[PDB]
RNA sequence: ACGGAAGGGCACCACCAGGAGUGGAGCCUGCGGCUUAAUUUGACUCAACACGGGGAAACUCACCAGGUCCAGACACAAUAAGGAUUGACAGAUUGAGAGCUCUUUCUUGAUUUUGUGGGUGGUGGUGCAUGGCCGUUCUUAGUUGGUGGAGUGAUUUGUCUGCUUAAUUGCGAUAACGAACGAGACCUUAACCUACUAAAUAGUGGUGCUAGCAUUUGCUGGUUAUCCACUUCUUAGAGGGACUAUCGGUUUCAAGCCGAUGGAAGUUUGAGGCAAUAACAGGUCUGUGAUGCCCUUAGACGUUCUGGGCCGCACGCGCGCUACACUGACGGAGCCAGCGAGUCUAACCUUGGCCGAGAGGUCUUGGUAAUCUUGUGAAACUCCGUCGUGCUGGGGAUAGAGCAUUGUAAUUAUUGCUCUUCAACGAGGAAUUCCUAGUAAGCGCAAGUCAUCAGCUUGCGUUGAUUACGUCCCUGCCCUUUGUACACACC
């Protein structure tokens, strides 16, 4: 199954907190934003982050998310 | 090792004219690469030698590396000629 | 350089606290071992033991070292530190740290005639670290510390000149004997003699006096 | 001449291994770490990295000359078309081989099992590494053989970066009774990588934003 | 892709596990048309360990 | 640690739903047993038995019957230039052009011989003295600090009820907070790219020159460069690409699971590489000029040479191969792969021409290779025809006779060919192995081995499904609960 790891989610929270205005609900733009404000050592990882970060946004923007 | 001296000469001439020996672990070879005597000779000619100093022995990938020490070249200056090589000088380059 | 992380250490780093009795008086804890470091240098340290313990892992075995350290000047202050770690050296160091954050005050007193500077104990005290109990009794001058080698070193660094020891229980488990020897002389400042009957008016604790110089970022 | 490229590059890789083995035997007492090899338009350059270059580049061209002539005879090089060079080292504390052989010699020079271990460990660690692990197997206190592990710092073991950052060396040490094994492992610092990635393939770094005092009320500047 | 496939084990005990090594040989060519100075310069100015180089005359 | 106790989970080396079989037959092949001059030897439940890359005619080669050789270094000491010592034609003698031994008599010169010391070798023992490597627990998910909490202490918590996941994977619950190893990331390989950079060792369109059917312009070929243009197909550099996207149903409306839409791709995208801590007297001294100790070292356990043996056959066992046919066999005919390999001081891949029923032969050729073999025209398969259920033309064992190839050497048949002999086998008892998508199964092919020999293995692609999309009933494991008089830990 598809469970995102700590290093992933750990990054998403970290990104979101200090970049909420800069980020959107769209995967591809966010994906790009990662190349600027973060230095990720591989593409799959970077997308995976960009993907979960975009996931939280799409529910953050529907009510405050626990952490 | 038995062997004649006219074969035992060329070995000791080569062991100083070049100062080092190719060797290779292969008995029954008949004739070295350079040295026109048995490869068995050259080996057991330099097994007596290193067993009494003079030259050092090194074995890797089925190849002895026969290197002549200090006390060696003095066993040569009595066994060959003069008193005044190879491993001492000669600087190549085609100079052209 | 030591960079304080507790309210206490700041006042100690700054110079707004100059002696340890200030802390014992206000019963403040102590969490940064540098506090007592500054407050009390030349505090000699003897390690008394290193026995190995063993464990059983989800497979075979697991073996590692245990250090017991006492620290003190020899003028009223002592510490006992038990630490066990993966190597000798580190198991020791940590012990010394843990011995110092442990450091305790001692009411030394006269056996009888108060002619010139205490030599034994205020009163009889006793402590018990599981089964082992050590008892300390005041003693004439010249009497010396009458204890087992390991209790004597402890009481030495505690700055004691003479005392009598009765000891009970399995005093072969070195760790427990000492911890009671410790609980013993630490209790000397609990025993309310009639000279402490006088009423004082309670100091106000350097935490409020130097409150500003105790505040952080 | 005239050899299949498939066979040549292999045949070459053979040569490297045959050289590297040799030089490890002869030049062990000089702290030999490794060699490069360079085919050039004429001249072939055998480059010897060793932490004791003088006992290699010997008595004014000697010693290394033996070592050249020992080569021209082996692989049938016409003299001069092959030339042995000499390097020092890139800090022996970071090379497993130079360390491996150090445990060998130290143990050979009679030293103590645990001391030899930690002393190597602490040299690597104080050579700016990220970690070090030295594992001695064999007969330590005789009879039934055991194995001891002396590690300090940080290691990984898993995927690719094991090949990037950590290099190991197993060396056979011949002892009074049997033999022991010397497996030194040295994980270097990705922070200094230079050639390759500068972090673990999962190190996420986030550049910190900036406090802002917004409003300012529109306005505009002209030039 | 050179392929060497053998058993991990020496002797012959244990599960029948296999390993497979590779050597990857990469090739390419570039064609030039240049004379006296540009020919001997370019063979040697462009040189690098591990990289086998070879230049060809022409015709047959 | 264990348990013939409890609760949870996970796993086609577990079962459910099934597929394919194996166990029955013959042959191949390994193991035992037996036999033998020897039938060398390792290994014995998963984790010994087409394993030791163990397909052995010499070799290998360790075993059996016999014959040589020193390559017994150096050092001390003794004989010896009234010659230490070496060699050999002949004959006798021997499998033998071994001068090994002997008959005669020449030779050759300090290099050898004798002895003690000391050494060199050994596929001789010891894997229960080791290393190195490897198998296994492990298709598993586990391991460990710092600071704080608990306990005299060993310890404990952190490392968890629940839910989630392939995962100590995560949400969360939280006397813990924050982290490192393992898992994940990572790497490889396979899928998409009309976007970039390119191409006579990759292709394509046009153009010359030329062939044929048609002739209404056309359709189909030939031409290694006729000449030009390009990069779709091929190759490989640089990047792009997916994140489980988007919507929807569930759920602490959390991790996540499910569905539908698109998408090259939505099972960790598929498949591998790597892989922590700790452990086992698991295998290997017969891989090693890796190695302790013992053993032996010139009537040698060293080495080499001649021949035999490892394959010897009342029988037990395992891996296989070929089959019982009509969804087939045989004969024609159609004709499509991918992974691969290949000759320098050498005889490897071999087209083509001729010869030969065949196997194979002979003269040439290209290729150190995206260039020559080779579009590796592979088999399954497809069409048409013959056979017509009969141990039949299914099946091809056993055996006779002959021709060729490898090799010094084919007998105890190396292999290949041709004719003839035409066995058991009519679906395989009790049992039992393997598997979830280009998979299973069927099909062959290259590569390892290799002088010759694959019924073995490592990979490759061709044809291509039924059944599941689950559970703990069986069998293993894992965590937790629990008992213990175990700790050399239920051998
Ligand atoms: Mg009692
Ligand atoms: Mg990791
Ligand atoms: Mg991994
Ligand atoms: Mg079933
Ligand atoms: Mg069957
Ligand atoms: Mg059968
Ligand atoms: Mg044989
Ligand atoms: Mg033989
Ligand atoms: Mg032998
Ligand atoms: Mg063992
Ligand atoms: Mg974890
Ligand atoms: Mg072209
Ligand atoms: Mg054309
Ligand atoms: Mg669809
Ligand atoms: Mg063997
Ligand atoms: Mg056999
Ligand atoms: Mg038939
Ligand atoms: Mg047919
Ligand atoms: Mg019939
Ligand atoms: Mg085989
Ligand atoms: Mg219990
Ligand atoms: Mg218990």
């Amino acid at each position: 199954g598809r469970v995102r790891t700590k290093t992933v989610k750990r990054a998403s929270k970290a990104l979101i907190e200090r970049y909420y205005p800069k980020l959107t609900l769209d995967f591809q733009t966010n994906k790009r934003l990662c190349d600027e404000i973060a230095t990720i050592q591989s593409k799959r990882l970077r997308n995976k982050i960009a993907g979960y970060t975009t996931h939280l946004m799409k529910r953050i923007q529907k009510g405050p998310v626990r952490g | 090792m038995l062997m004649p001296k006219e074969d035992r000469n060329k070995i000791h001439q080569y062991l100083f004219q070049e100062g080092v020996v190719v060797a290779k672990k292969d008995f029954n070879q008949a004739k070295h690469e350079e040295i026109d005597t048995k490869n068995l000779y050259v080996i057991k000619a330099l097994q007596s030698l290193t067993s009494k100093g003079y030259v050092k022995t090194q074995f890797s990938w089925q190849y002895y590396y026969y290197t002549l020490t200090e006390e060696g070249v003095e066993y040569l200056r009595e066994y060959l000629n003069l008193p005044e090589x190879x491993x001492x000088x000669x600087x190549x380059x085609x100079x052209x | 350089g030591w960079v304080p992380v507790t309210k206490l250490g700041r006042l100690v780093k700054a110079g707004k606290i100059t002696t340890i009795e200030e802390i014992f008086l206000h019963s403040l804890p102590v969490k940064e071992f540098q506090i007592i470091d500054t407050l009390l240098p030349g505090l000699q340290d003897e390690v008394m033991n290193i026995k190995p313990v063993q464990k059983q892992t989800r497979a075979g075995q697991r073996t590692r070292f245990k250090a017991v350290v006492v620290v003190g000047d020899s003028n009223g202050h002592v510490g006992l530190g038990i630490k066990t770690a993966k190597e000798v050296a580190g198991a020791i160091r940590a012990g010394i740290i843990i011995a110092k954050l442990s450091v305790i005050p001692i009411r030394r007193g006269y056996w009888g005639t108060n002619l010139g500077q205490p030599h034994s104990l205020a009163t009889k005290t006793t402590g018990k670290c599981g089964s082992v109990t050590v008892r300390l009794i005041p003693a004439p001058r010249g009497s010396g510390i009458v204890a087992s080698p390991a209790v004597k070193k402890l009481l030495q660094l505690a700055g004691v000149e003479d005392v009598y020891t009765q000891s009970n229980g399995k005093t072969r488990t070195l760790e427990n004997t000492l911890k009671a020897a410790f609980v013993a002389i630490g209790n000397t400042y609990g025993f309310l003699t009639p000279n402490l009957w006088a009423e004082q008016p309670l100091p106000v604790s350097p935490l409020d006096i130097y409150s500003d110089e105790a505040s952080a970022q | 001449a005239l050899i299949s490229k498939k066979r040549k590059l292999v045949a070459d890789g053979v040569f490297y291994a045959e050289l590297n083995e040799f030089f490890t035997r002869e030049l062990a007492e000089e702290g030999y770490s490794g060699v490069e090899v360079r085919v050039t338009p004429t001249k072939t350059e055998v480059i010897i990295r060793a932490t004791r270059t003088q006992d290699v580049l010997g008595e004014n061209g000697r010693r290394i000359n033996e070592l050249t002539l020992l080569v021209q005879k082996r692989f049938k090089y016409a003299p001069g078309t092959i030339v042995l060079y000499a390097e020092r080292v890139q800090d022996r504390g970071l090379s497993a081989v130079a360390q491996a052989e150090s445990m060998k010699f130290k143990l050979l020079n009679g030293l103590a099992i645990r001391r030899a271990a930690y002393g190597v460990v602490r040299y690597v660690m104080e050579s700016g590494a990220k970690g070090c692990e030295v594992v001695v197997s064999g007969k330590l206190r005789a009879a039934r053989a055991k194995a001891m592990k002396f590690a300090d710092g940080f290691l990984i073991h898993s995927g690719q970066p094991v090949n990037d950052f950590i290099d190991t060396a197993t060396r056979h040490v011949l002892m009074r009774q049997g033999v022991l094994g010397i497996k030194v492992k040295i994980m270097r610092d990705p922070a200094k990588s230079r050639t390759g990635p500068k972090a673990l393939p999962d190190a996420v770094t986030i550049i910190e934003p900036k406090e802002e005092e917004p409003i300012l009320a529109p306005s505009v500047k002209d030039y | 892709v050179l392929k060497i496939s053998t058993r991990k084990t020496p002797n012959g005990e244990g599960s029948k596990t296999w390993e497979t090594y590779e050597m990857r040989i990469h090739k390419r060519y570039i064609d030039l048309e240049a004379p006296v100075q540009i020919v001997k310069r370019i063979t040697q100015i462009t040189i690098e360990p591990g990289v086998d180089v070879e230049v060809v005359v022409a015709s047959n």
